[PDB]
């Protein structure tokens, strides 16, 4: 139980806290801040992953792994 | 739950800035841009179209209430205002271990009771001179004096019950707006046909053209020097140097050309024939004219051309001769008129008159822009009042007659949805109180007034604004578009609906 | 909105029960339902997919070691 | 948010009293208000001298000491069964489960581990007699405490208890006393009938029959009621008439207040040793350096009272024995009084080792040992200990939360696994990792084997069969460390706030 | 200046304090004495004796709400509940302008329909056994284990039987609880008759005695001559031997005017006279009366002999003298208890026997205090009851029943004094809503269903804990007092009023 896979397993908590309002027919709307001033709305996890700042390397392979996903299917 | 609290402070924050302009007894608010020139505007969609607001939600909630309320003309001050209740209701139990999506749903009934509420309550009157004063004045009032939207109602009221001989739902294609300064603002009245901003060097014109016979095309009295020989500066430019000058001739073969014209259309030189030039044209030639019964006008605007085709026929062209009489128009009378120092000709009288436009005479730029708003609302007010069948009373009467509705329907709503009907019906009733509040009469007093009013009685009872007392609105003349509150009541559902939603702050 | 634990527990105190493993919540009410009375269905396919990407995922990434 | 502090409160203590328990338990310092440094295993003084100031810490403490004078074994079952209930407790308020709905689920599983275990028992207590079968039983409470050296205590605890264990169906707490005269060598140490002390004053026993006591920690006097006798130590000629008088007075008392029962004077402070040599020849021996705890047992034990200041004896405290006589146990001179149940119902040890804090490891060992024979006297059946009943209860717990429906059963799952903590908490002092050893003791536990645990022999994590092992433990003893562990539990978990009030 | 709005934030911090201790599934809380002791307790009287109030007006809510309860003590944590509701809606309604005494004249209103509507809530019936039962349970299982709860109420409610001839309250005189400490609880029932402090004890006395006869001395072996009892005169020689006179004397003399009375009354002893002797005593009378017919007894304070002098008739005479035969008192059963450690003698079927006492022993120090605690807030809780007839459901049933009258209410109120019994039946809503946090319910749904439950039907439904479900709590058993709840309204409404007048918070 080294600190890497911790951070590992951190950075999966908060994307996936992040995601898990967007599941079922009465999912949350969720708030995008770009620095810029706007505000772009979203009901659904991809759309909010494929723009989500994600700086933790553990995040940023997480990210990657759900492009592997989402290409496929 | 911190940035639905976030959210919710941001909303209500921009919820008390809006709170105080509804009404026509509620203060304004002006706005200063980094040139420093002032905007006076008790209007909400331009306010938050030009507003400068420091938070995000607030950004998003602006940006989407106007763009879905221009569709339903003016409403987005009310409508920024119950959300911001209705949000505040929201909290008042989100505090409580309520999630989101109960009170949502509690909201969706509130609004599938209330539009089926407004339905029996919304009042079927056949449309009216009166009503339709009615329903301007209370469009007006809200951005202007209460003497001064007096002075509007008539010509915005006349305009409309020119266009209504089309029966059909058709706006904008007419009716446009004509501006100018002036020393005294009283003055400010419908023109049926259309107003040309100029007039021409025309000494001593025949101004009261009434048999005049109209042709819209570019008559090239003052042709533009030709310059382009071969090209930019070569040693070809010698050619330039002289080729600019001898356009003299163009401009008195253009003339005679508009004086054949002239004959043909009217076989003599008495009746006055109208056209009209883009660009300037000269005096001289305009001494003969005016002496032909020709009367050509310069610098004239681009919309404006199309615009006097529509309205009393002919057509609009660049390249000119003596065009075949193939579409002339005839207006029947041409009202030059001026005042100040500017000439403004009017065209009135058109031939079978299709457009009107309405000359609003604003001193300033900072008057004559509040007097464009409030011309423009009033007018797409009343055009969605003859777009519907019926016209609902407000001053807060429905708004207190659907919060008891809701109330009553409390039961009626299964589950843990009660919550929802329930502040939803505080949200409508933030309107007679924030009615009151803006007039001053101690507005929880005024709420219970005109609840205690409607409860013992049934009948549909408002705030008269300028006493606090609970009176009819259908009497008192207080009527509201039933097409803009239904919106209205959309909008409100939908954003709250999206504001309860979001949940988390995403820094990208 | 419902009740996350307790309904949930219900749910699973239910599914200890043999033929109920058709039988789960209901999104659009937050109550359970026999999800063959709804005609709400799901493919084979995608589920298996689902789980296998997941698992594989969380493999991959709870062995990471991260160095430059 | 006071809730979280108290569970990690107790957590703390737990797992600060945890590493000393099973038999390999890990010793620690303790430095009371004497400030004497010793080093300990046992729960019971660990917890007494560390000032547990949090109140939580406060009432799983005091709920351990009222576990231990009800019944010996299990004090620190009850700390790490308590701490186990509130770490799982805690983990249920963080999946988001109420206060009540644990400590409800707590309660009913106590009551279905109260109602199966009766059932989880596999062997009761034979006779008490045949010193080896109750060295067999106290096995596993003597090896608890002490490791490495266990058979002889077991014998020497089970030789004392028997020798004073009367035919009737009871027998007394207050029973054994310990001696700790150092020397060399723990084999050396036995047991006599009656009590006996350390060392004395020099004597020779005429009291070996009839003997009777007296009590003093004021002037020698002892004088009959009937007379004024007093030495006054202010000059030394008179101070030799004097002793030469309360001499005479203690001969009138063996004559004469031995009807009403002094023969021998207890005496506090130290005497002169030409006055001890006055007793010599006289024929009236004496006591001396005895702890106030001493003279009290002394006395309870023969019915006497020790006397504050000077007092004319009477027969509200007079004392009755049979014989005092005396033996070179461990070629140390110690004295004995001997009954023949007149009053008697005392055996007592001597204790022999080179050092006071072996003195006490054994000392705290031997009141173990007597607790244990107190329950089993008492309740003659007993449970296969060491790992084994708390995974059986844990195996029977879980089958009951699947066995209930609905809520209530996060709180039956996690009282399984505290029940589940208990061969974790054998694993981390045995040297062996908790995770391996509790799964392969569940797989060959679910098999219905039902008596094998964490065997500690063993480098490599594996389990044994604790019934022929000898491992095993009394039945009301972790009836009652269960029961008192969950109360505490419950009553801490009930405490949403700590508030202070003047 | 809303310097109210401090007071309010002290209202909600003492309220989130009492909160989560009510109904049996609630919480119970711990009060550190500066001393370093436990002391753990449910009931919000002691509560509010946690000196560590932490802030002032929060320390004059406790002590009006504990002066204000000591009256039944029945309601006195709800009331902490529903004065922090009516200041949480005051709040919400003070945060729009409006004034704090239209709102306390609308809780006065809605207090005076509170009361006339519980007056119809209650039930009113002859208290037999198992309605007794059934209230002394719901009240005393709100402060104790679930488990232990039961063991305790059947000796209350026989307490309480054992006084049904005359309408007079609660007196300690014939209920007086005493404990001891004991390894386990083991049917603390109550003992008919008296219990003592303690008790003598020597191998030859007996163990029961009937028909005894009892007095009282307060000096029988220490002074001489004289009615002192003092310290000896070691200054004074010539007042110092009738000092040691005084033992032999009165041992010789009040010892046989002991056995002259007891000969010449029972025929030679045969009724066993007992005596009360309140300190030690030489051992020549405890060790030989043994046998000599008297049972001497050691150690007793003088309450108890006040309460044996209501209990047995005559009087506790504390001059030892049998002055006259006839003013003995008297016992019809007598048992000299040993459990645990120590002893104590028990009397029974004494003149006058209504007197009992409760043998409230367990657990040391704290769970014996608040069983204590405890079992005197159940005993004053079924004197409530037998009082007067009525009962009322409790479980939130009375709550809710009068939330939804004062809903109906509402309309029928002038001015803003609606808004004032609105805020009054939203607090009320409190009671339901405390009881279903405390299990750890939704909380938001279970007081919507209990008020859909009560609007369909008239059923007089509160909330179960067990299951949170509505269901009608008067065949549950879960009843309440009527005189608690009365109270309740009424120090409720006014502490409310009084709190919520306040302005302008300044220091003394
Ligand atoms: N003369 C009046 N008396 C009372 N209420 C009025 C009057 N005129 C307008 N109102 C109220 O103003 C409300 C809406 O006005 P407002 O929202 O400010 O206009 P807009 O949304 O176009 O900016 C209506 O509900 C109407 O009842
Ligand atoms: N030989 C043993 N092997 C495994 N566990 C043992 C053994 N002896 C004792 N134990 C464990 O230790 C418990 C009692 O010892 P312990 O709790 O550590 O100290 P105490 O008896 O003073 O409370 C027993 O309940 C049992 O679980
Ligand atoms: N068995 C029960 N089930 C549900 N609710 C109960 C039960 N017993 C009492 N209650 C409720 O709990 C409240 C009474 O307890 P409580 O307010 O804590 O008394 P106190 O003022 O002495 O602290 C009442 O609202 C009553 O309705």
């Amino acid at each position: 139980g080294r600190k890497v896979q911790s951070g590992n397993i951190n950075a999966a908590k908060t994307i996936a806290d992040i995601i898990r309002t967007c599941l079922g027919p009465k999912s949350m709307m969720k708030m995008l801040l770009d620095p810029m001033g706007g505000i772009v709305m979203t009901n659904d996890g991809n759309a909010i992953l494929r723009e989500i700042q994600v700086q933790h390397p553990a995040a940023k392979s997480m990210i990657e792994i759900s492009r592997t996903q989402d290409e496929e299917v | 739950q911190a940035a639905l609290a976030v959210n919710i402070s941001a909303a209500r924050g921009l919820q008390d800035v809006l709170r105080t302009n509804l009404g026509p007894k509620g203060t304004m608010k002006m706005l200063v841009s980094g040139a420093g020139d002032i905007k006076l505007t008790k209007d909400g969609n331009v306010l938050l179209h030009e507003m400068q607001i420091q938070h995000p939600t607030a950004s998003l909630i602006a940006k989407v209430a106007t763009a879905q309320d221009d569709i339903t003309g003016d409403g987005t001050t009310s409508n920024v205002l119950i959300i911001g209740e209705l949000l505040k209701q929201a909290d008042l139990y989100i505090s409580e271990g309520l999630h989101p999506r109960i009170i949502t749903e509690g909201f969706e009934a509130a609004k599938e009771k209330a539009l089926q509420f407004l339905e029996e309550v919304k009042v079927s009157r056949e449309m009216d001179r009166e009503t339709l004063i009615d329903v301007a004045r209370t469009s007006l009032r809200t951005k202007v004096h209460a003497e001064l939207a007096d002075v509007l109602t008539e010509a915005v009221v006349d305009s409309i019950l020119a266009i209504k001989k089309q029966d059909e739902p058709i706006d904008l294609f007419m009716i446009e707006i004509m501006e100018m300064k002036h020393k005294s603002e009283t003055d400010t009245s419908l023109i049926r046909g259309l107003v040309l901003d100029h007039g021409a060097r025309h000494p001593d014109m025949k101004k009261r053209v009434e048999d005049a016979y109209i042709l819209t095309c570019n008559v090239s009295l003052e042709y533009e020097k030709t310059e382009v020989n071969s090209g930019f500066f070569y040693k070809s430019a010698e050619e330039r140097e002289k080729l600019v000058k001898a356009e003299r001739k163009f401009i008195e073969d253009r003339v005679k050309k508009i004086i054949e014209l002239k004959r043909k259309v009217c076989g003599d030189s008495d009746k006055g024939f109208v056209v009209i030039n883009q660009k300037g044209i000269d005096p001289f030639s305009l001494d003969a004219l005016s002496k032909e019964g020709i009367v050509a006008l310069r610098r004239a605007k681009r919309r404006n051309m199309e615009r006097l085709t529509l309205a009393c026929g002919g057509v609009a062209l660049n390249s000119f001769d003596d065009l075949s009489p193939d579409c002339l128009g005839h207006a029947g009378l041409v009202y030059e008129y001026t005042l100040g120092e500017e000439k403004f000709t009017f065209i009135e009288k058109c031939n079978n008159p299709r457009s009107v436009t309405l000359l609003i005479k604003g001193p300033n730029k900072h008057t004559l822009t509040q007097i464009k708003d409030a011309v423009r609302d009033g007018l797409r007010a009343v055009k969605n009042a003859i777009d519907d069948g019926c016209v609902v009373p407000g001053a807060g009467a429905v708004e207190v007659a659907m919060a008891e509705a809701l109330i009553k329907h409390k039961p009626s709503v299964k589950g843990r949805a009660q919550l929802g009907v329930q502040a939803f019906a505080d949200a409508l009733l933030i309107i007679p109180k924030v009615l009151a509040q803006n007039s001053g009469f101690d507005l929880q007093e005024t709420l219970v007034k005109i609840q205690a009013e409607h409860s013992e009685s049934g009948q549909l009872v408002g705030v008269d604004l300028n006493t606090g007392e609970p009176m009819v609105a259908a009497e008192v003349g207080v009527w509201d578009n039933y097409c803009v509150k239904k919106q209205l009541l959309h909008s409100c559902t939908v954003i709250a609906t999206n504001i309860l939603l979001v949940d988390e702050i995403m820094r990208a | 909105g419902a009740s996350t634990i307790r309904l949930l527990t219900s749910l699973r105190a239910k599914h200890t029960q043999e033929n109920c493993e058709t039988w789960g919540v209901n999104g659009e009410t937050g109550t359970l339902v026999d999800m063959k009375e709804l005609g709400i269905w799901e493919p084979l396919a995608v589920k298996l997919q689902t789980y296998k990407t997941a698992v594989e995922t969380a493999v991959l990434l709870l062995r990471i070691d991260d160095i430059v | 948010e006071a809730v979280y502090r108290n569970i990690q409160a107790c957590k703390e203590l737990a797992q600060t009293t945890r590493t000393a328990y099973g038999p390999n338990g890990m010793n620690k310092m303790v430095i009371n208000h004497l400030e004497k440094l010793f080093v300990t295993n046992d729960a019971a003084t660990i917890l007494r001298e560390l000032e547990v100031q949090h109140p939580a810490a406060k009432m799983i403490v005091m709920a351990s000491h009222m576990q231990e004078q009800e019944v010996g074994d299990g004090t620190n079952f009850v700390l790490v069964f308590a701490g186990a209930l509130l770490e799982l407790a805690e983990e249920l308020l963080r999946i988001g489960l109420s206060v009540s709905e644990v400590i409800e689920g707590y309660e009913i599983a106590c009551r279905k581990a109260h109602e199966i275990l009766p059932n989880l028992v596999c062997c009761s207590a034979k006779n008490l007699r045949d010193i080896d079968e109750v060295s067999s039983l106290l096995r596993t409470s003597i090896m608890s405490k002490q490791y490495g050296n266990e058979v002889f205590l077991a014998k020497l605890i089970a030789q004392a208890c028997v020798s004073i264990f009367p035919d009737s169906g009871h027998f007394n707490v207050d029973n054994i006393r310990v001696c700790k005269i150092l020397g060399s060598g723990i084999s050396s140490s036995s047991v006599l009938h009656g009590m006996v002390f350390k060392k004395e004053t020099e004597g020779d026993v005429t009291s070996v029959k009839d003997a009777k006591i007296a009590v003093y920690s004021c002037p020698f006097d002892g004088m009959i009621t009937e007379t004024k006798g007093t030495v006054l130590i202010k000059t030394a000629e008179e101070l030799m008439n004097f002793s030469k008088g309360e001499e005479n007075l203690m001969d009138a008392q063996v004559k004469a207040i031995a009807d009403t029962g002094a023969n021998v004077v207890v005496t506090g402070g130290k005497v002169a040793d030409m006055a001890l040599h006055y007793a010599n020849k006289y024929n009236i021996m004496l006591v001396r350096l005895n702890s106030k705890w001493d003279l009290r047992r002394l006395c309870k034990t023969v019915g006497a009272t020790a006397l504050p200041r000077l007092t004319p004896p009477v027969l509200e405290e007079m004392g009755h024995c049979d014989s005092v006589y005396l033996s070179e146990v461990g070629d140390t001179q110690v004295v004995v009084f001997k009954h023949e149940k007149e009053d008697g119902a005392i055996s007592t040890i001597v204790l022999r080792g080179s050092t006071d804090n072996l003195m006490d490891d054994i000392e705290r060992a031997v009141d173990d040992g007597v607790n244990t024979f107190k329950v089993l006297t008492r309740d003659k059946r007993l449970v296969p200990g060491g790992g084994a009943t708390e995974i059986e209860l844990a195996k029977q717990i879980t089958s009951y939360g699947e066995t209930c429906p609905g809520l209530e059963q996060y709180a039956i799952k996690k009282f399984a696994e505290a029940f589940e903590a208990i061969p974790r908490a054998l694993a981390e002092n045995s040297g062996v990792k908790a995770n391996e050893v509790i799964s392969k003791l569940y797989a060959v536990h679910q098999e219905g084997n039902k008596n094998v645990g964490l065997d500690i022999e063993a480098e490599v994590p594996a389990v044994k069969d604790m019934l022929e092992a000898g491992i095993l433990d009394t039945y009301l003893g972790k009836y009652w460390a269960i029961k008192l562990a969950t109360n505490a539990a419950v009553t801490v978990l009930r405490v949403d706030q700590i508030i202070m009030a003047k």
